[PDB]
């Protein structure tokens, strides 16, 4: 219902098709936060 | 020269000290000075000296204000970060679409 | 509409495993390939699966057995 | 406060892609 850009369209498509399934992905605001932190001299990333 | 490693030397005393000692008491006045002091030290030797002093001398004020320093040194050497990295040289910029018109 | 969920809760036990089981069963009914074991009464797949659980026909063991049997029958 | 974070608009290409998705 929010900034998951690649997931909003998929959920809408699944709802119209009658599936009612969710592909969560990752919010866009967290990416914005990571970019804003990296704009300072602070390294930050996600490991595996 | 008869001068400490880290002492404040205002302009007039700098002029007279340079005039008397010649070109030996090298001094700087900017972030390059701080970077030079930060880069030109060894961490392990200072950590060993701090640990020895904390183990030997004990007092109400000596037991504190030194454990924090030795913990900072230990975290700094284990985490891998160099000390001169605190004085940045290159400045990154935000992507333009995150700061729109 | 089904007023309360208590028979299914007693049947399953955890009050949170019931949601997972009923979800993975309503997924079968909705996506297709499965038929309701209970007579539907113009109800949605969620309520149909919940009522099938309440009657004592579906759990996290029968579903796995059926899925494994279907996979092996391929 | 200064105005920031404008809205996103629907151009022809985006609308056509939206219709292709469904």
């Amino acid at each position: 219902k929010s900034d998951d850009v690649n997931g909003r369209t998929k959920m809408y498509k699944n709802i119209v098709d009658g599936n009612h399934q969710m592909e969560p992905g990752m919010p866009e605001s967290f990416n914005v936060l990571l970019k804003e932190i990296r704009s300072l001299g602070i390294n930050i990333e996600l490991e595996d | 020269t008869n001068l400490e490693r880290q002492q404040i030397l205002t302009e007039e005393q700098y002029l007279d000290a340079l005039e008397e000692f010649g070109d030996e008491f090298d001094a700087k006045m900017g972030a390059e000075a701080i970077q030079a002091l930060l880069k030109s030290m060894d961490l392990e030797q200072e950590c060993e000296q701090l640990r020895e002093e904390l183990n030997e001398t004990n007092s109400e004020t000596k037991r504190k204000k030194l454990t924090k320093r030795i913990k900072l040194l230990e975290a700094f050497v284990q985490s891998g970060n160099k000390p001169e990295w605190m004085i940045l040289t290159v400045l990154p910029v935000l992507p333009p679409d995150l700061r729109p018109l | 509409a089904r007023v309360t969920v208590q028979d299914a809760v007693e049947k399953i036990g955890n009050r949170f495993d019931l949601v997972l089981v009923a979800a993975r069963r309503a997924r079968q009914m909705q996506v297709g390939g499965k038929d309701p074991l209970v007579p539907e009464e113009n109800d949605k797949t969620t309520v149909i699966a919940l009522r099938e659980i309440e009657e004592g026909l579906i759990n996290n063991q029968i579903l796995d057995v059926r899925e494994r049997q279907e996979q092996q029958e391929q | 406060l200064p105005v920031y974070q404008g809205e996103t608009t629907q151009t022809l290409q985006d609308y056509l892609m939206w219709q292709v998705e469904l």
